[PDB]
Formats: structure tokens, C-alpha cells, sequence
């Protein structure tokens, strides 16, 4: 939906689109914009990476639900397990030097 | 501050309501003076101060003598111009026609005030009112904003939309020329422009694998006179300029008989009643159709028969109108202790009335035009520059 | 590299965006004087400086008295043959009309010397012109398969592919015939052979059940003239040096008028004006429909024409273009002082504005005719033995 000078993002599943709609391919703007998070909590944020298909959106996340609850990573051997670990604990060092790691 | 049927509405409801009207089968907007005071116009209020201040000698004529003015309404500035003018076109006939020297005489010079005051307060740009591009400034900004949504709200098939108005300055034609969409109002020609009534029935179309409006003028326009030739004229803004606006704002004492059709005046003649005529039966017959949305803007009120027109028009059970009105508080607050004046007593018995059909919005600040504007929605779908950088780069271009 | 409006590109990537933009319905490539130096050709100011120190005699009437050459772009090489010679034409004219005997006598040595000049180079193969097969050398190896490229990529029911060109020689026309296949250049006829613009609305079909293209000279060719019967002529390679290429190439002196159509001069009349507005007016139809495609490569971005059609074009969401620079490093320090010639300006600014359709190169050598046609696609020599057979009756 488009706001007053910007737009925002809410999901409901119950709204349905009315039949005969056109189709259209999506750009890479429709795509930063679903992304996008609230204007209160922008330079709260933690770069994370960029998708393979169009290589040109950012995907970014707040430290809030960065650390506030637990986490746990699974995946094979030497396939981002160690190396997501330290370059997270670098990222979130290097944003706030206050932080503890052990 | 929004009222339907006597209950308040918020901001959300209200802007979800106006989107689902604009998808009806006919749309129309009307607008008045007030919607052209952002461009550099005035209001009938600030014309009679003007008017009552420059010439004082001519008021006691006015007043006392022939009897044309009452005290009360000029004291509080509540003067309906355009009725003065007209009834004071028809005192220089009877004396003309009756061979009365002296009455003749003084109403030119009466009449040569009131146009000279009058003419004035409608170039909206002065000494550049003759000069091309006049519609790339900023100061109509938000006309071609309020085009460009009414046009893109249309699905194929559709009518197109109307726009009536009861002014006489050209700020909507020079909006719609620089956006390159074709207004249809009625002439045709251009070494020799007249009136058609039959072309308001008339829409393109493409060959090869385009987009208008209407525009209907109650009151006239600068630009069309009558020359011995029982006949209506159009011209461009710099033939008007050259041939007689120029005469009117810059001579001490230069009037001359039906000639000019503004804004209301020679209606005692055939030929010139006709154009208004015509101009207010369309707008009668177009309000009486299936499937109708009107919105007001700018428009005070204060006539006798579009009143009796609209009110009219709502025991049909689609037709839906919404109204803007500044100043509600005070005629709400005045109504209550027993006065108030005819419009005021007009706005308040609409909006007491019960009815789902009348939406009424008034908060002062929040009634103006550049906010209306502002409400109707945008395609999500539309585009938003380069080409500016293009025109740069080619002129730039040896 | 490879730049698009500020970012890099691989090798991978640009091959897929070239296959992609080589689906679409229009299809044209223009070439310049720069392609034909690849199989013997020579540039302009190569042609210039070869020409100043050949003659030094000359090179003072041109600066000091008529005022025709700019110094500084002599010393820079910088001088134009094409407007040179359209505006020297058009000096003997009006001496030979006001009968000026010594400024005509004078005019008619500079341009022998020109011709001469220019026609040179123009041969591509010296003495052996006037053969026969000559697409059969190993020079227009890449000629043939640029043209089997671009034809065999073309889907069944679609419009034919568009070749624009400026260089007024034979190597683009000399693969064709060997080739295989017909080139419509807007003439016909064998004996007594015509010009007729209509000729570009026709093709090829078969009655009981293909190979047709289109070929544009913005600036003329080697076998053109009018031989005073006020209508345009063709006429073979043979033909053409047995009349005048030999004697112009042979003799010192041989000059005899408005008689030649090359490299774009006698424009002044109103018969053979015809061709090259004919031929400007085609190119610029074409870069106006949707769904359009243009490659450009070896064009030195110097006609000003041109630059300002190819602008003026970009206003259609729906245009293409793909263009070659060589010399994109020394034009971005050109300009990084906010100086230097025209051509730098209209190479650099097309890079510093916003649009994701406009692609430029300026990988120093990466941008050269023989990698341009390999990077087209292609898919992925039975007669080799007849040879034996025919040598062994003789
Ligand atoms: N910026 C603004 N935006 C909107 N409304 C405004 C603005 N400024 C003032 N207003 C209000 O807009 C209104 C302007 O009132 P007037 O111009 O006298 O009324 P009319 O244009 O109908 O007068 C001509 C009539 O004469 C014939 O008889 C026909 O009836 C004609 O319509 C006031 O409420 C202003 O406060
Ligand atoms: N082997 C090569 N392969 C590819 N491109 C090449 C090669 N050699 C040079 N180039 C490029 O070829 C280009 C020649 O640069 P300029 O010296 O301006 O060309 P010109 O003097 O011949 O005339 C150029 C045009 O101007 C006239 O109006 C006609 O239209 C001419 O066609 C440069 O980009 C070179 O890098």
C-alpha cells in the first residue's frame, strides 16, 4: 500500500486479490521495499547479505531480535558454521565495542 | 471536524470512502473563486474594499440616488458584484435608447470603475500575462496534480470527467496545455474561432494500435467578445492583451457597448444569453444521471438557483456529494442564537439533515484546496527528472 | 571493463545479456572506419599526416590564404577529410561559374592529391583488385562468419538483419558473393543498373517448398558516379578500374569534376543529394521502432549528426544500444580537468547519467572488431575432397 510521502508493510491472510489482476514482474525497488523495516528502528541494524537472484538488495536486521532471544545453527561440515559465527561476533563487536564474547 | 448523516468520521474511513467514489461511471468536480487564491487571485470580499476604497465619491450615486446598493450590505462587504454589473448594463440602455444625455453619461463612468477594479484581480501573473510557457511556473502546481488523478482513475470504457467552474481566468487551460491533454469547450476554428453547442458530443480515437476532458465556464472568460457580427469570438491571450485589456487596465475613461462576455454582464441581448444559457442546462442535465459523484470546492454558496438545482438532485438514490466548507464553526455558533445569512443557514440545514449521501468537511485550514488535492489517491502503479538531464545534455550539444 | 551506470560485469554475465538482447524483434550494427583496419585498411589520420608530409607545399595555401585548416588540429591531427573535401568542391565550382582562371588552375591540383590520397587505401588488396573469388582470402575470414552469425540467429517469421556502415570500400560486400546469399543496396539491374529507393520493401520466397539483407552506405562507395546523364550509375570492380580508379591512382594529374560519388562530396547538387538524404532519413526510421537493438563499434563519435539522433532516440523506454571505446582511460583523464575536444564530451557523459540501458566499454583493447564478433553466439567443409577429384582430370 502506498502512505501519505512513503509506504509501510502489513500482512493479514484473509485479503485476496480480485480476479482478472494483471501480472507484471517485480523489480528490484518492489523488492527493497517488502524488506524494509519500521523508520523507527533503521540505524539499529546489522548488515546480513545480499540474494543470489538479482545481487542487488540488501537484507539487513535489528540488533533486537538479533540477540534478544536464543539461536542455534545447523548445517553440514565447514558450510558457514564457524565462519558465520565469527563473522558475526565481529559485526556485533565492531557496532558496539561495549559487548561481551566468550 | 467531518460529519455524514450527524456523526463525526475519522481520518482513515473518510479517505477510504472518497477512493470508492472516484470508480462510479460519471465523476465531476465544481469550483469556485476561493480555489484560485493560492495563484495570486482575490475573493469578491477583498475586490469591494478595493472598490469602495478607491472610489469613495461614486458610492452616494450608488446609494442614495439610484438606489442600486443598500448601506447594510456595504458596510459588511457582502455585495454580489457580478449582479451589480449586470443590472447597471441595463440603466446605460434605457438612457441610451430613451436619448438621455447626463444618465448616459455617468454610467460610463460608473461602469468604467467597475471593470477597470474588476479586470484586474484575474491576470494572476500582471505585465506576463501575454507572454508563452506560462504554465511551467510553480505557482499551478497542484491544477495539473488535480488533472493528471482525475484522468488516471478512469478504466477503459469510461466516460471522461467534467469540471465546472464559475471563474474567468485561464489557470486551467494552462495547466492542461503543458501536461498535453485537449479540453473541449465548445469552439472550434482558429483564423475564426465561433461556438458550437453540438461539439460537447464528440471523443477520439486511434487508428495506429487520445486522453480529454471537459471544461464548462458558467460565468464566461477573458478571452471571448462580440464584434458587430452578432457572433461569438475567441482569441488567444495576446490578441486580448493587444486589443482591448490593455486599453481597460491603462486608460483614465475607455468603455464600449456589448462587447465583452464577463462575467454575466449583456444578457438583455439574444445572441450573448444563449452561451449561458447553454452552459447551465448542461450542468442541470449532467447531475441527473445514474451513477453521479460531484465534489465542492471553493464555492460559497450564495446563489439562489444552483442551491435549488442540487437539492433537487438528492431524491434520486445515487447521487452522492461531498462538500468543503472553512469556516462551519462560526455558522454553526451564529445559526444557533437565531441569525445567520442565507448561505450559512443553507450549509447548516444540509448538514443537520439526516442522510448517508452529504458528507460535509470543515476544520478551517484543513478545507483549502491544496489539501483536497491532496486526498484523492495515487495509482500505486504510477511511474515518477531524466529527461530534463536529456534536454540539458542536447541543448548543451553544439 | 564492462561498465552499466557505475558497476562491473564478468565475462559470463555480458555474454548473457548480449544473447538476450539478441532476441528481440530489430536488429542493427553500425560500423566506422575503425573496423576496416583489421584486414587493411588505414585511419583518417593516419591518412593526414600522411598526406601533410607528402605534400608540405600545399599545406601552407590550406592554413594561410583560404583559411580552411585549423593549425592546432593539423598539429593534433585533428582534421576532418569529409567536410574538407565537401567544402573544397564547392570553391572550384563558384571559381569556374565567375571564370577565375588562376583560382580554378590553383583548385584543381589540391584535389587530385586528395583523391589520391584517399583512394589508396581504399583498395584493400593492391594490384589483384580487378580479380575474381577475392572473398576466398583469409583476410575476410571473419567477414563471412560474422554475417552467418548474425543471419542464422534470426527465428523463422521474423524481419531481416540490418547492416549500417560508413567505410566506402568493397570488404563488407566482397564475403556475400562467396557467401552465398543477396545484399539489397537499393540497385538493379545488370546491363544498364539504377537507383530506386522502393527497393527496400521486397523479399524473397519460395513458390514450391530465404537468405536476403540489408546493407546501408551512409557516405557512397567506389563504384558509383554519374556520367552526365543526371542519374546514378553501378558498375563492377573491373569496370570501375579499367575507367577511372587506375588512371586517377596512376597518373599525377587527372581530374575531371563532379563526377564521383565519395567519400560524400558534391552534396551541393540537388541530383546527388538524393542518395545520402535517402540513406539518413532510412537510418533514423529505424533507431524510431519498438523493440529495437544497436550495436555500435569503431566509430570515433565525431559526427555530430549522429550524436544527436542517437540522444534525441533514448526518450523510448524500449531502445537498446551497445558501444565500443578503446579509449575510454584517456578521456576520463581528460576529464577529470574539465577539458578537452567535443568527442571526449559525448564519449564521457554518456556514462555519468542515469539509465540501465546504455552500456559503454573502454577496456583499452578488449573492445576490438575480432572479440566483438566472437562474443556473438553461435551453435555449439564437406567439398574438402572434390578438389582431389577434379585435379585428377585437367
Ligand atoms: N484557499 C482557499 N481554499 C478554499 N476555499 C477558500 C480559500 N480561501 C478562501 N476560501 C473560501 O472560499 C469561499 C469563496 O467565497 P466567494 O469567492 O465569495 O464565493 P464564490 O466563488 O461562490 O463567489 C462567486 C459566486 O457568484 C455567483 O453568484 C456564483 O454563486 C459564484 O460562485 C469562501 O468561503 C472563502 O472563505
Ligand atoms: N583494430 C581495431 N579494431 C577495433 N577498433 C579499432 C581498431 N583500430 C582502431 N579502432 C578504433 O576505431 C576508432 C577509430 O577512431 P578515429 O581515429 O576517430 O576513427 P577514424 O579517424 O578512422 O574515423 C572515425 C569515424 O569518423 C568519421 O566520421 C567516420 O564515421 C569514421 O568511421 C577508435 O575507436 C579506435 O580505437
Amino acid at each position: 500500500k502506498r502512505e501519505l510521502n512513503g509506504y509501510v508493510f502489513i500482512s493479514e491472510d484473509w485479503r485476496l486479490p480480485a480476479l482478472g489482476s494483471s501480472a507484471v514482474p517485480l523489480t528490484s525497488d518492489f523488492l527493497n521495499i517488502i524488506y524494509s523495516i519500521d523508520k523507527e528502528e533503521l540505524p539499529k541494524a546489522v548488515e546480513l547479505g545480499v540474494d543470489s537472484r538479482t545481487k542487488t538488495v540488501k537484507i539487513f536486521a535489528s540488533v533486537d531480535k538479533l540477540l534478544s532471544r536464543h539461536l542455534a545453527v545447523l548445517g553440514s561440515t565447514g558450510y558457514g558454521k564457524s565462519n558465520f559465527n565469527a563473522l558475526l561476533t565481529r559485526k556485533v563487536s565492531e557496532k558496539y565495542p561495549n559487548s561481551r564474547i566468550v | 471536524s467531518i460529519y455524514q448523516g450527524g456523526n463525526k468520521l475519522n481520518e482513515d474511513d473518510f479517505r477510504s470512502h472518497v477512493y470508492s467514489l472516484c470508480q462510479l461511471d460519471n465523476v465531476g468536480v465544481l469550483l469556485g473563486a476561493g480555489a484560485s487564491v493560492g495563484c495570486g487571485g482575490k475573493t469578491m470580499k477583498d475586490v469591494w474594499k478595493s472598490f469602495k476604497q478607491n472610489y469613495p465619491e461614486l458610492l452616494g450615486a450608488l446609494i442614495d440616488k439610484y438606489l442600486l446598493v443598500s448601506q447594510i450590505d456595504s458596510d459588511n462587504n457582502l455585495v454580489n458584484v457580478e449582479l451589480l454589473i449586470d443590472e447597471a448594463t441595463k440603466f446605460l440602455s434605457v438612457a441610451k435608447t430613451r436619448r438621455c444625455e447626463d444618465e448616459e453619461e455617468e454610467f460610463r463612468k460608473i461602469l468604467s470603475s467597475l471593470y477597470k477594479e474588476v479586470t484586474k484581480a484575474a491576470l494572476l501573473t500582471g505585465e506576463q500575462f501575454r507572454e508563452k510557457n506560462q504554465g511551467k511556473k510553480d505557482a499551478f502546481k497542484y491544477h495539473k496534480e488535480l488533472i493528471s488523478k482525475l484522468i488516471s482513475n478512469r478504466q477503459p470504457g469510461q466516460s471522461a470527467p467534467a469540471i465546472f467552474t464559475t471563474n474567468y481566468d485561464l489557470a486551467l487551460e494552462w495547466a492542461a496545455e503543458d501536461l498535453g491533454i485537449q479540453l473541449f469547450n465548445g469552439f472550434s476554428g482558429l483564423h475564426t474561432r465561433q461556438f458550437y453547442p453540438q461539439n460537447f458530443d464528440l471523443a477520439f480515437r486511434n487508428v495506429n494500435a487520445h486522453y480529454h476532458a471537459y471544461l464548462y465556464k458558467l460565468h464566461g472568460s477573458l478571452t471571448w467578445y462580440q464584434n458587430d457580427s452578432l457572433t461569438v469570438n475567441e482569441v488567444s491571450a495576446s490578441q486580448a492583451y493587444d486589443e482591448y485589456i490593455n486599453d481597460i487596465i491603462n486608460k483614465d475613461d475607455f468603455y464600449r457597448g456589448q462587447h465583452l462576455i464577463y462575467p454575466g454582464a449583456n444578457k438583455y441581448s439574444h445572441t450573448i444569453g444563449f452561451v449561458y444559457g447553454e452552459m447551465f442546462r448542461r450542468f442541470g442535465e449532467f447531475i441527473s444521471k445514474p451513477q453521479t459523484a460531484l465534489f465542492i470546492n471553493g464555492f460559497g454558496f450564495g446563489d439562489y438557483h444552483i442551491n435549488r438545482i442540487i437539492l433537487g438532485a438528492l431524491l434520486n438514490p445515487s447521487f452522492h456529494v461531498v462538500i468543503y466548507y472553512p469556516e462551519l464553526k462560526e455558522a454553526i455558533t451564529k445559526v444557533s442564537k437565531g441569525g445567520g445569512s442565507e448561505a450559512e443557514k443553507a450549509i447548516v440545514t444540509l448538514k443537520n439533515m439526516a442522510f448517508n449521501q452529504v458528507t460535509v468537511v470543515g476544520g478551517g485550514s484543513k478545507a483549502y484546496f491544496n489539501s483536497f488535492v491532496e486526498h484523492l489517491p495515487y495509482p500505486v502503479l504510477f511511474p515518477r527528472n531524466i529527461v530534463d538531464e536529456l534536454v540539458e545534455a542536447i541543448a548543451n550539444l553544439s
